């Protein structure tokens, strides 16, 4: 009666695709819709904020539908994500597709992102909920739960790597604005770019569309093993939703003292790495100058947040976790200062980038770490808990799911107001000092701000918490 | 609205300059760069433009002979022409979208660069004595440097060709195809006075 | 600079259909806008990366992916006969090429010559005027005294609004002392097979 391990390895399969279009949507949307959509900034920042918004508002709107699934003949959570995958896989690929429109562009990018985000939430939030229905056990889902957030990783760092180096290899001219005649009575004429194997704008589309398929392919094979190896048990135990016991222990939750200090201390850091994630594409290309190499930077950026998990888990094992979210967090702030302060160095900005994703590993790491000790406080203050953490996840993904967005809608509403050039040869002085702002000076005042909610911390990581756990014991 | 209102007609000299302003209305104009454009009866030519917080960007044709200027606290934009001789043109002003590199708005000024002033002459050319149905009447009006208004007495058959340059005057023609003929009259209407009305005759 | 032209300055047009196509010099990666332009008016905003309008009607429509543009109108109207520009926004140099569209119609020249008046030779002139008011196409006037001269002012205005026909003027400038060999003849020759001859003496 135990959970297979192949069982387990199909459930955490099926929460790749999730991991995947996200990464994928989150580093490539912005310079998709700017540079390969041609798309007016300001629509940009619309579609952009309206996508992460709806992604937000359908997450507790499809959990509420899902609470009221009847079991089918195929499970309750299956039915959701088999009826929902190939419309979502349809949304993703139109997602990246440019039609051929006179008006109204942002019109079809804005239904169908929003079309992906409200069939991705069908997707994730079942899913999401099938981990109480593969096992009786809790052991088993735990089991379930470190395969999965394991394979979550490596799905975004696959992502990653398969959209940059689709979209890397075929490039595209760029435009030259009146900055950019910066020579008539020299009059260089070093026509080198006609002697290449001339790429096309068209081939830059291309190239989206195919790795929109080989994602959506990917998504559609992970989504069959998810169906196939994964089969509901239809346990006894069913406790109730109960939406105004819900509501109320989330105004329980927000009450607790460090409950709602680690929710503003994670949502402003991610907050920060999702800004820096959301406008680090555009400061790649046009501050640092790397247009063709931008997707290498993403790409050890991401490995280096894989070979920095293990390295934070030993620290949080060894230094405790007070230091180490102390110093996670921060160690990417001289490194966004550097890079904004040197005139982009290859070897700075790789070293930065390895910096910052170890910084990215210890901010998206720690504070799962930290959860334990203010699960067992809650506990120890609120004798009755009936589904608190998952109502201060769903919080957690709520915010950064809403503020993200209005966090990258200003952003692209920034770079419109400072004129941003429609992919440019090179940006004017108002658009760089905006994107030098926009990794440099917003995600720090955020970092500040998450490092100092944290500093309020009054359970001062075990040494009162282990007390906790032996009221733990009591109780 | 968003709108660019310009100066009117200037009529300077060969070795003259003329300053053509354009005051921007309804956007920032620190935040766009503003165009000037050329247009002599052929397509628009691109002289230059004006970030008016900041640089100018010249054509290398018109580097010496166009400057851009920009009041930021008037909402201007200028264009002094230096030497001329062949800059008989429209001039527009037009800001760029802060994006794409297109002109949304436009303006249009006259700049005409001639010497002399002068009365226009009139001159009834008529039949060399033949007739058959419909006949066509004539009105030469040649020697002038403004815009001339030629009318007939309540006949709507006439064709008033473009005036043309012959040195530094202008000359034009009027054709009428009247049918009966007990009295026809040319009227001409000038800037400078001189609405002179002569009949047309016979031989 | 970046070479911009429209193979057509003038474009015969009855309603139904048609298309002003664009030439680039270099690959501008779909980044033509397509401007209309009135008469006495400045240029007016119609379509902006090759296919995107800008508050005009649903007629006016663009296509073209590289090095070859096009601008279509679902149906021509009275305001559409009007001149049209392709602008690259590729590179810093902007460029355009210029074409205008006409009304369809028949054909049929015609001409008549004029002598100086009396009042121009008694202040020293003699201007001979060929008079050509209603044509549909192109056509050319030759003056003749006992040899070819090029020594004609022409004017052409444009389309008639009603008889949607051509004219033109020519007027050949001649002092009294050149007034000496005699005869002037004035010479059209329109799609008519023949040249119109107007003779005076
Ligand atoms: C000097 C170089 C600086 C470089 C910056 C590049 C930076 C940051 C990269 C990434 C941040 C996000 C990637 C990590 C994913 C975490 C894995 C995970 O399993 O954790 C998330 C889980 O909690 C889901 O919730 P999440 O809210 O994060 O979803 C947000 C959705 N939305 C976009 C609409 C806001
Ligand atoms: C190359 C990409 C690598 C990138 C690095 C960025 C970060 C390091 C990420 C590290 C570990 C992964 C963290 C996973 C986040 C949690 C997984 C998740 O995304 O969470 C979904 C949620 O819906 C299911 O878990 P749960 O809701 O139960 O949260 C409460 C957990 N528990 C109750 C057991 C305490
Ligand atoms: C270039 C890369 C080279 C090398 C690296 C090899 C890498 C693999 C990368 C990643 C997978 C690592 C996944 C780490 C997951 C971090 C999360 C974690 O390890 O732990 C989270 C903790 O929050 C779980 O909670 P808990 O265990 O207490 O379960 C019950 C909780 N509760 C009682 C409240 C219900
Ligand atoms: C991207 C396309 C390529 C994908 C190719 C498919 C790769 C699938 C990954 C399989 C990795 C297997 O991972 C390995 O499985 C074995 C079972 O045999 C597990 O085995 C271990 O865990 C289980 C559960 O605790 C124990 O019962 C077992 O005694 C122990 O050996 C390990 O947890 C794991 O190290
Ligand atoms: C992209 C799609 C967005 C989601 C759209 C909603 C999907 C359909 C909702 C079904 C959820 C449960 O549906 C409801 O379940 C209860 C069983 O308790 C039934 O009783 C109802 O007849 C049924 O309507
Ligand atoms: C578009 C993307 C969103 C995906 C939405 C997918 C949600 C699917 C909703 C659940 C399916 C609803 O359809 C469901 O079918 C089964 C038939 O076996 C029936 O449901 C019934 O199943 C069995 C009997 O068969 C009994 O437990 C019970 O009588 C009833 O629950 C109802 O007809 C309906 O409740
Ligand atoms: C599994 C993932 C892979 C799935 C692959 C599916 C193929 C996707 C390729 C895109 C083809 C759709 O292409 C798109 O079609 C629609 C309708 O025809 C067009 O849309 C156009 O027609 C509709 C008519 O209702 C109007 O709104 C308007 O005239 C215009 O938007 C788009 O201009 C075109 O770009
Ligand atoms: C493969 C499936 C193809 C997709 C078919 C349906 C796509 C519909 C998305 C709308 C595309 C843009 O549609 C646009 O919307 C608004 C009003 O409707 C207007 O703006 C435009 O006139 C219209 O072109
Ligand atoms: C193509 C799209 C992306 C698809 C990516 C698929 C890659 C699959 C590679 C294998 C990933 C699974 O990796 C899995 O992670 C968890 C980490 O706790 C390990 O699981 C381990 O911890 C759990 C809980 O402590 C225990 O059951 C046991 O100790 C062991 O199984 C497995 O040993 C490992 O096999
Ligand atoms: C665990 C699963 C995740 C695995 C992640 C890594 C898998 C994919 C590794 C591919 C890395 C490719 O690494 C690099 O990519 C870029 C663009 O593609 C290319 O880079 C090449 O072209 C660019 C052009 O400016 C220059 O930097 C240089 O000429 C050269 O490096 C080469 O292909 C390769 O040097
Ligand atoms: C589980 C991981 C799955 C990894 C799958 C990765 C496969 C990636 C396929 C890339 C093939 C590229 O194919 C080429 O791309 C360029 C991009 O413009 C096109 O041009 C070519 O016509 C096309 O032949
Ligand atoms: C598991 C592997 C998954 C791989 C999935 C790959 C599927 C997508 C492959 C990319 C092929 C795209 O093919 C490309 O489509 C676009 C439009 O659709 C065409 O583009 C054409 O259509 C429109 C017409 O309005 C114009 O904008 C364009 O100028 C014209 O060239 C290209 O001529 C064609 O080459
Ligand atoms: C065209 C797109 C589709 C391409 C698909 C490519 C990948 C397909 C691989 C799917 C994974 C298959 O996974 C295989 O399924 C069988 C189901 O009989 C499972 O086998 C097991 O399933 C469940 C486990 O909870 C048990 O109830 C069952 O008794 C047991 O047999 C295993 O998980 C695995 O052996
Ligand atoms: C919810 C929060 C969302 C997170 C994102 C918010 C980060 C802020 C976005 C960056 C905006 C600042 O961007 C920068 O600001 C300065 C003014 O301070 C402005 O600077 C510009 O305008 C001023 C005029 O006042 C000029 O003197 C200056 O030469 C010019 O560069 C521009 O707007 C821009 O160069
Ligand atoms: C926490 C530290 C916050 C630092 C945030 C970064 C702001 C740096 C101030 C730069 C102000 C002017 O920025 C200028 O922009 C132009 C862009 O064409 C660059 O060129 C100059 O090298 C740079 O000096
Ligand atoms: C979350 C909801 C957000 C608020 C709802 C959105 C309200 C605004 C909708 C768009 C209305 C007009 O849109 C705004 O106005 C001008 C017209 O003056 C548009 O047009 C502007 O850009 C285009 C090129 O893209 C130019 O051809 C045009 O000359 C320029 O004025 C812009 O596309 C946009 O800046
Ligand atoms: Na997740």
């Amino acid at each position: 009666s135990r959970l297979s391990v192949c069982s387990k390895l199909c459930y955490a399969i099926g929460g790749a695709p999730y991991q995947i279009t996200g990464c994928a949507i989150g580093f490539f949307l912005q310079i998709y819709l700017l540079d390969v959509a041609l798309l007016d900034p300001f629509y940009a920042s619309i579609i952009l904020f309206v996508g992460r918004a709806w992604d937000a508002v359908t997450d507790p709107t499809v959990g509420f539908l899902v609470s009221r699934t009847p079991w089918t003949r195929f499970g309750r959570m299956m039915p959701w994500i088999v009826l929902s995958t190939p419309f979502a896989v349809l949304c993703y690929f139109l997602i990246w597709y440019v039609p051929s429109v006179d008006q109204g562009k942002v019109v079809w990018y804005l239904i169908f992102y929003c079309c992906f985000q409200t069939l991705q939430t069908c997707f994730h939030v079942p899913y999401s909920a099938l981990t109480m229905f593969i096992s009786t056990e809790q052991k088993e889902r735990d089991s379930a739960t470190a395969y999965r957030m394991t394979v979550e990783v490596l799905g975004t760092l696959i992502g990653t790597a398969i959209q940059g180096q689709i979209v890397g290899m075929a490039n595209a001219p760029c435009i030259s604005t009146e900055i950019d005649l910066q020579s008539t009575g020299l009059e260089v004429a070093p026509d080198v770019q006609i002697t290449d194997p001339h790429v096309s704008l068209q081939d830059l589309r291309n190239a989206y569309m195919i790795a929109s398929g080989v994602i959506c392919a990917i998504y559609v094979v992970c989504a069959v093993v998810l169906f196939l190896g994964v089969k509901e048990q239809k346990d006894t135990c069913r406790v109730r939703t109960e939406p105004m016991s819900f509501f109320q222990g989330i105004c329980m939750v927000m009450g607790h003292g460090p409950y709602a200090k680690l929710v503003m201390g994670f949502l402003f850091t991610s907050l920060a790495f999702m800004l820096l994630e959301g406008n680090f594409a555009l400061f790649c290309i046009y501050n640092l100058g790397f247009r063709n190499d931008f997707q290498n930077v993403l790409l050890v950026i991401m490995l280096s947040a894989t070979l920095a998990i293990p390295f934070w888990q030993w620290f949080l094992t060894k230094f405790g976790k007070k230091t180490a979210v102390y110093i996670g967090t921060t160690s990417v702030v001289p490194f966004l200062i550097s890079v904004v302060l040197v005139p982009s160095s290859l070897a700075v900005t790789y070293i930065a980038s390895f910096a910052a994703g170890v910084s990215v590993a210890a901010a998206f790491l720690l504070p799962w770490s930290m959860l334990p000790d203010v699960v067992d406080d809650f506990k120890v203050q609120n004798p009755e808990s009936q589904g608190h953490e998952a109502i201060f996840y769903s919080f957690y993904v709520f915010f950064t799911k809403f503020a993200s967005g209005v966090s990258l809608g200003v952003s692209t509403l920034s770079l419109d107001f400072a004129g941003y050039v429609t992919r440019g040869c090179t940006q004017p002085g108002e658009v760089k000092l905006t994107l030098k702002i926009l990794v440099s000076a917003a995600p720090i005042v955020l970092i500040i701000i998450g490092l100092l909610i944290f500093i309020s911390y009054p359970i001062n990581e075990e040494k009162r918490q282990g007390n906790r756990k032996l009221l733990n014991e009591q109780r | 609205a968003s709108k660019l209102e310009l100066s009117g007609p200037a009529e300077p000299r060969g070795s003259k300059s003329a300053q053509i302003t354009c005051k921007a209305k309804g956007f920032p104009e620190a935040r766009f760069w503003v165009f000037w454009l050329f247009q002599r009866a052929a397509a628009l030519d691109w002289p230059a433009a004006n970030f008016s917080g900041g640089p100018v960007q010249f054509e290398s044709r018109f580097q010496g002979n166009a400057s851009l200027k920009g009041s930021q606290a008037q909402a201007n934009a200028e264009l002094n022409i230096g030497a001329l001789g062949s800059s008989t043109a429209t001039y527009r002003c037009g800001w760029k979208l802060a994006n794409g590199g297109f002109f949304p708005s436009w303006g249009g000024a006259n700049v005409n660069g001639a010497a002399g002033a002068k009365a226009p002459a009139v001159y009834p050319v008529e039949i060399s004595g033949a007739g058959t149905g419909s006949v066509t009447l004539g009105c030469l009006v040649k020697g002038y440097n403004a815009k001339p208004n030629l009318t007939w007495p309540g006949a709507s058959g006439a064709l008033t060709f473009p005036s043309e340059l012959n040195g530094a005057l202008w000359n034009l023609a009027s054709a009428v195809t009247g049918s009966g003929f007990p009295s026809a009259t040319c009227a001409v209407g000038f800037g400078a006075a001189t609405d002179v009305d002569k009949k047309v005759a016979a031989a | 600079a970046l070479d911009i032209n429209s193979p057509e300055a003038e474009k015969n047009a009855k309603g139904a259909r048609a298309r002003i196509t664009c030439n680039a010099g270099n690959q501008v990666g779909s980044a033509v806008a397509w401007f209309n332009q009135r008469p006495g008016d400045p240029a007016s905003l119609l379509t902006y990366w090759a296919a995107t309008e800008k508050g005009v009607a649903g007629k006016q429509s663009a296509q073209g992916a590289s090095t070859k543009f096009s601008m279509s109108s679902a149906g021509p109207e009275a305001p559409s006969l009007s001149s049209y520009w392709c602008l690259l926004f590729e590179k810093g140099a902007f460029s355009f090429g210029g074409s205008k569209l006409n009304p369809r119609e028949g054909a049929g020249p015609q001409a008549s010559i004029l002598p100086p008046s009396a009042d121009l030779n008694t202040s020293g002139g003699a201007a001979v005027v060929c008079f050509l008011p209603n044509w549909y196409g192109n056509i050319t006037v030759q003056w003749k005294t006992e040899a070819p001269q090029s020594q004609a002012n022409m004017s052409w205005p444009g389309q008639a609004g009603a008889n949607a026909a051509y004219a033109m003027a020519a007027v050949l400038a001649i002092t009294k002392g050149d007034y000496g060999p005699g005869s002037f003849t004035c010479n059209a020759s329109n799609r008519g097979t023949g040249p119109f001859a107007m003779s005076l003496n």
